[PDB]
RNA sequence: AGCCCUAGCACAGGUGCUGCAUGGCCGUCGUCAGCUCGUGCCGUGAGGUGUUGGGUUAAGUCCCGCAACGAGCGCAACCCCCGCCGUUAGUUGCCAGCGGUUCGGCCGGGCACUCUAACGGGACUGCCCGCGAAAGCGGGAGGAAGGAGGGGACGACGUCUGGUCAGCAUGGCCCUUACGGCCUGGGCGACACACGUGCUACAAUGCCCACUACAAAGCGAUGCCACCCGGCAACGGGGAGCUAAUCGCAAAAAGGUGGGCCCAGUUCGGAUUGGGGUCUGCAACCCGACCCCAUGAAGCCGGAAUCGCUAGUAAUCGCGGAUCAGCCAUGCCGCGG
């Protein structure tokens, strides 16, 4: 991306709720671009959060992506001597997407053996705080932070 | 691997046939390899060509469906 | 080592085929084979009529062989004491009926195959390699055409290291699709080694 | 060999699996195109030349 | 998947046909 | 009485007939919910109407062929709206907005030679 | 009931030389059921570039057989004259059917 | 006379050496925005100017400025495919509309539609806002398509004393009862090892089995093989149709729906080896591929390193073709989901 600023790649909504930012995550459960099973697995799991609690599935998925987006993080740097993790904050796109990236992540890390229920328990967990993708979360937080001596540079 | 005959070639039996009314030969040289051995035409030790040269070869009853080749190997040290 | 022989590239507009003759899956090997030693013989066997295009055409067993030259007569004889010759050693090959047209083109400094073997004669009688393709292009040129370039490649004056002149005038746009470019490639069997001459003539347009 | 090679591709022979196909120009043994009799290059030659009836430069 | 003959892939793949992938 | 449009999306053709009135729709002879079975996206094929607010007070009979599941689901979508937009000259002015009217471009682009894939080159290993 | 077929390399002169059909057996027959023109039968062949090792950089030739075909449901001897001799096709083939 | 046979002769023949003697053809820097000429001008001269500069572009693309004014090889454009609409045309489309339908667009009836294929139309920064001296840049309307709409073909002066005498052509040199020829067999397939490019997996976003038109390029008359029967099958019988928009290869597969396996080196994975057979071919030991029974290996996602791709792309899933008796194709060139 030298010459432009790239436009972001818009996304049609999602034809339930209608939130490109389900999608967005349907998108990145999809494997080898099998959209289909992709889609019924999130969905599936929107209903593992009926039968387990009394709230709305949405309201679910987006209080637990609020809450793995990390604020602060270390972008690397070289100066002819060192390296340099340094803490700059976090551009709103970016914590859209490791968010998304991460609860996937750690929920396909989780234990029970199928796609719609992993999805399921990793969304309620980190809704509560207490996610495995949160993990990955606070040490970002706190790797910068620890960097804070170096946190006077940031280009 | 066939089932209609057995391939095997003209020019050798002719000698093998022709042979046994009353014969025991060794000298009996030959380039044909790719000819099945014959249901019991044992004894002869037919002398087989790898490309360099002819194998003493002597043949017993339980090496029959065999072509002739599978004894006279074609390389060294292996 | 780049660049589209460009009869290839132009045989959409701007070009035609040295045989007209539609056909099918086991003819066209042979109805080929004999379209070659046709011209095998005739550009062994007639070369100082100076023979440019060979053009070609088929309806089963009537052949057209329409041989262009602009020394048309000496094809001939002086009545038609070759000319029966020659429609007498295609048919005696093919055994079929032979047509045998020929043609004169009004200005042979335009046909590139013609050019081509002039400067490549040339050669041959140890000639001046360089004056010879300034010579040519400007005969060319003469000739009212829109752009010429002539190029040899290697052991020009029977050079150790093989080199490569070229030399043009106006226009020669080898990208351009309506273009309109005839080309010529002549031989020149040296004592020292094989040259190669190539002749480009612009025309052409909308 | 190509010499006594181009001839004897020409024969008929003892067992006809010992046939085989060769650039009717350019004497050679492979690549040789059945609709043809032709060496891809003796051919991408022709091909050229426009000696090669109906035969154009495809673009898609 | 794909290298068992004896799969139904494995036959699709290797293109051929037998008891594993049979003719319609 | 009757109306047409003709949707098309990357090789799949969409011969499009509505009528007034019930809300059901023939696809090549079957209901819309035994040709798309399963495939979570097809109601989205049925989105101009929604857009419109004819929501299900057409049918339709439809024929479509060429290529795929999907493409056919979106070739579909262009009928849907190309049909309405004869049958109201103002059946426009709120399809644009939306784009519902826009072919799609988009093909399988072609394999070239030397790529593995249009795209994709081989593995250089550089030692 | 005529059904002549037209086979051809050179698409130009088929649409020509056998629109002389739609003319000389209008003007001299009655009826026609006009040119249809059949999907094409493309041959390609593809080859390396060079003489030697350069298994990448190809090029593509296609020799494309354009197929055509004529159906005229009068049939006199008024139009066996003009379709009987008078030419301009010249590297075309023609099946003549019933 | 020819033509043939032996004894001579002139000659043939050599994939024998030289790509550092060559031609032709290819690859490479690189589809990079460059490389030059004519005349004028500056300089004793090699040379310079032009081609630098400021704005702009994908670009030496354009613009404004300037001792230069122009031009040529390049770039763009002229050709092919893909997108939208029209014209022409009915042994492929069809109740689109009505009649008959043993309910197979099959039977009349019709090209409306789809399509097949030939020609045309369409996009130009043309329109409105804003900035600018201009070129043009940011937005918006219209429109199937906006600002190079998406893919090709197309490779400048030249560079790598790049590649190839084994495709062919060719100077030179070396063999000419043998460095030529013809055959039978063997080798190009060897295996302590080591790199490249791939294929197939290591699983549950998975495997298996059953059913279930989403079709989108090609090949076929010393052939494609519908359909029958025999065989678990490979395949073998009989046998129809189509010189093939008509008949055949042809089932697309992922997908959908049902069922099953329950995290196991497993119903994951199919290497190895044993056995019995099919086919093509004079012949399948070395050296074919296919079918079936058994045998089931390593592999639980890979160190330091390192490759590809910016959109219908990558990832994933099948389809065909070329050469070809058959085939060691998991390769190659192509098609779509
Ligand atoms: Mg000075
Ligand atoms: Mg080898």
């Amino acid at each position: 991306a030298r010459r432009r600023r790239a436009e972001v790649r818009q996304l049609q909504p999602d034809l339930v709720y209608g939130d490109v930012l389900v999608t967005a995550f349907i998108n990145k459960i999809m494997r080898d671009g099998k959209k289909n099973l992709a889609a019924r697995i999130f969905y599936d799991a929107c209903k593992i959060i009926q039968e387990k609690t009394g709230q709305e599935p949405l309201k679910v998925f987006k209080q637990a992506v609020e809450n793995v987006k990390p604020r602060m993080e270390v972008r690397s740097r070289r100066v002819g001597g060192a390296n340099y993790q340094v803490p700059m904050e976090v551009s709103p796109r970016r914590q859209q997407s490791l968010a998304l990236r991460w609860l996937v992540q750690a929920a396909n890390q989780r234990p029970e053996r199928r796609a719609a229920v992993r999805i399921a328990h990793e969304l309620m967990d980190a809704a509560e705080g207490k996610g495995g993708a949160v993990k990955k979360k606070e040490d970002v937080e706190r790797m910068a932070e620890a960097n804070r001596a170096y946190a006077h540079y940031r280009w | 691997s066939l089932k209609k005959g057995v391939f095997v070639d003209d020019h050798l039996l002719e000698k093998v046939l022709e042979l046994n009314a009353k014969g025991e030969k060794r000298l009996i040289k030959t380039w044909s390899r790719r000819s099945t051995i014959v249901p019991e035409m044992v004894g002869h030790t037919i002398a087989v060509y790898n490309g360099k040269q002819h194998v003493p070869v002597y043949i017993t009853e339980n090496m029959v469906g065999h072509k002739l080749g599978e004894f006279a190997p074609t390389r060294t040290y292996r | 080592g780049n660049k589209i022989h460009p009869i290839g590239f132009r045989l959409g507009i701007t070009r035609d085929w040295e045989s007209r003759w539609y056909a099918g899956k086991k003819q066209y090997r042979h109805l080929l084979l004999e379209d070659q030693r046709i011209r095998g013989l005739l550009e062994k066997e007639l070369y100082s009529a100076g023979l440019a295009r060979v053009d070609i055409e088929r309806a089963a067993d009537n052949v057209a062989v329409t041989v262009h030259v602009a020394k048309p007569g000496v094809v001939i004889g002086r009545g038609g004491e070759r000319i029966r010759v020659l429609r007498e050693e295609l048919a005696k090959l093919t055994g079929k009926n032979v047509a045998l047209n020929v043609q004169e083109v009004q200005n042979p400094n335009l046909s590139a195959p013609l050019v081509a073997q002039r400067v490549a004669e040339q050669i041959e009688r140890r000639f001046a390699v360089r004056r010879a393709i300034k010579q040519a292009v400007q005969r060319v040129m003469e000739s009212g055409a829109k752009g010429a370039k002539v190029i040899v490649s290697g052991r020009i004056g029977g050079a150790e290291q093989a080199r490569t002149e070229w030399a043009a005038q106006g226009r020669v746009p080898l990208h351009t699709l309506r273009a309109n470019i005839d080309y010529g490639f002549a031989l020149a069997r040296t004592t020292y080694g094989v040259l190669g001459v190539k002749a480009y003539i612009f025309l052409g347009e909308v | 060999a190509r010499k006594a090679l181009i001839e004897k591709a020409k024969r008929t022979p003892k067992f006809k699996v010992r046939a085989y196909t060769r650039c009717v120009r350019c004497g050679r043994a492979r690549s040789v195109y059945r609709f043809f009799g032709l060496c891809r290059i003796c051919l991408r030659e022709l091909a050229h030349k426009g000696q090669l009836p109906g035969v154009r430069k495809a673009s898609w | 998947g794909k290298g068992d003959r004896r799969t139904r892939r494995g036959k699709i793949w290797r293109g051929t046909y037998g008891k594993y992938r049979p003719r319609k | 009485e009757q109306y047409y449009g003709t949707g098309r999306r990357k090789e799949a053709v969409a011969r499009v007939f509505l009528r007034p009135g019930n809300g059901k729709v023939t696809v090549n002879g079957q209901d819309f919910n035994e040709y798309f079975q399963g495939l979570v996206r097809a109601v989205a094929a049925l989105e101009p109407l929604r857009a419109v607010d004819a929501l299900g007070r057409f049918d339709a009979y439809i024929t479509v062929r060429g290529g795929g599941k999907s493409g056919q689901i979106d070739a579909i979508k262009l009928g849907i709206a190309r049909a309405l937009v004869q049958y109201n000259p103002d059946y426009r002015a709120k399809l644009k907005p939306l784009g519902f009217l826009t072919r799609d471009a988009r093909v399988v682009e072609r394999k070239k030679y030397g790529k593995h894939k249009a795209r994709r080159a081989p593995q250089y290993s550089k030692r | 009931k005529i059904r002549i077929k037209l086979r051809g390399f050179d698409h130009k002169t088929l649409d020509a030389s056998a629109q002389k059909i739609v003319e000389a057996a209008r003007r001299s027959g009655a009826q026609v059921s006009g040119p249809i023109p059949l999907p094409t039968r493309v041959r390609r062949f593809t080859v390396i570039r060079g003489p030697f090792k350069h298994k990448d950089s190809r090029e593509h030739f296609e020799l494309r057989t354009h197929n055509r075909l004529v159906d005229i449901i009068n049939p006199n001897r008024k139009t066996i004259e003009q379709l009987m001799t008078l030419d301009l096709p010249t590297g075309v083939e023609i099946e003549i059917k019933t």
